[PDB]
């Protein structure tokens, strides 16, 4: 039966747009989370380089190069997180485009089905005029 | 202090979600505000 | 618009164009109400 | 089309042609509804 199906398809679309909104929000969390890390991380590299400068000021070359190892380790981690960020932004624009398209698709799918239903219903109503007129009075009333 | 900071960072993650939401395609709505700002500046040019 | 002229007298172009925005907003509303009035007068003569 | 003229005023050709797509989509829908109207008027005189 038509109305049941056509409305059901539209109902499904309302779920879908919310699901992809979650995924967008999730992606916003990924960017936020990586920003939070990368921002601090890059400062941590400085902090340990500063600790190295304390050894430069006087004293331990061992501490100084140890502190370089911290700086390096952090630097390397920040490159990994910079890479991870590219995956987030690419996936984000993927969701964004998928959504924007899906929303247009949903919108017109619903609207076309509705106006089709309306014109189909109107068409059968006009046909029902012709049928009911075909229910002519040229009948067994004559026989009576 | 860390546990509750892990929730601070969750609010920062909520701020990634706020930014991840933040673009809407409605930014064009600013444009006539800017144009009409120019209009009130033409009224300043009328004043002098 | 008079409040805008106060800024013209001296001071704030920001106030002046802000006051243009009020003037505009009102003007626009008055056009809407002028339209509404046409619907009233037409409906009135219809009833009459 | 007016929203497109805002981009003409200054700024985004992308917005401008995007706004053409809205204008086109609407235009196309209006032709479909104009067609539907012919079916209504014909059916109306049929009933009459």
């Amino acid at each position: 039966d038509p109305e049941k199906v056509l409305e059901q398809a539209v109902i499904d679309m309302q779920e879908d747009l919310v699901q992809l909104r979650q995924a967008v929000a999730r992606t916003i969390a990924e960017e936020k989370r990586t920003e939070q890390r990368l921002n601090q991380d890059t400062q941590e590299a400085k902090k340990w380089e500063d600790r190295a400068k304390l050894a430069l000021t006087n004293g331990e070359e061992n501490l100084a190069r140890e502190a370089l190892a911290r700086k390096k380790s952090l630097t390397d981690t920040a490159a990994a997180y910079q890479t991870q960020l590219a995956q987030q932004r690419t996936m984000s624009e993927n969701l964004r485009r998928n959504l924007a398209a899906l929303e247009a698709k949903i919108s017109e799918a619903k609207t076309k089905k509705n106006m089709l239903q309306a014109r189909a219903k109107a068409a059968k109503a006009n046909a029902e005029l012709q049928q009911t007129l075909g229910g002519l009075g040229t009948s067994s009333a004559t026989s009576a | 202090f860390e546990r509750m900071e892990n929730k601070v960072l969750d609010m920062e993650a909520t701020s990634q979600a706020a930014g991840e939401l933040a673009g809407f395609g409605i930014e064009n709505q600013f444009a006539q505000l800017e144009a009409s700002s120019g209009v009130e500046d033409e009224l300043a040019a009328l004043k002098a």
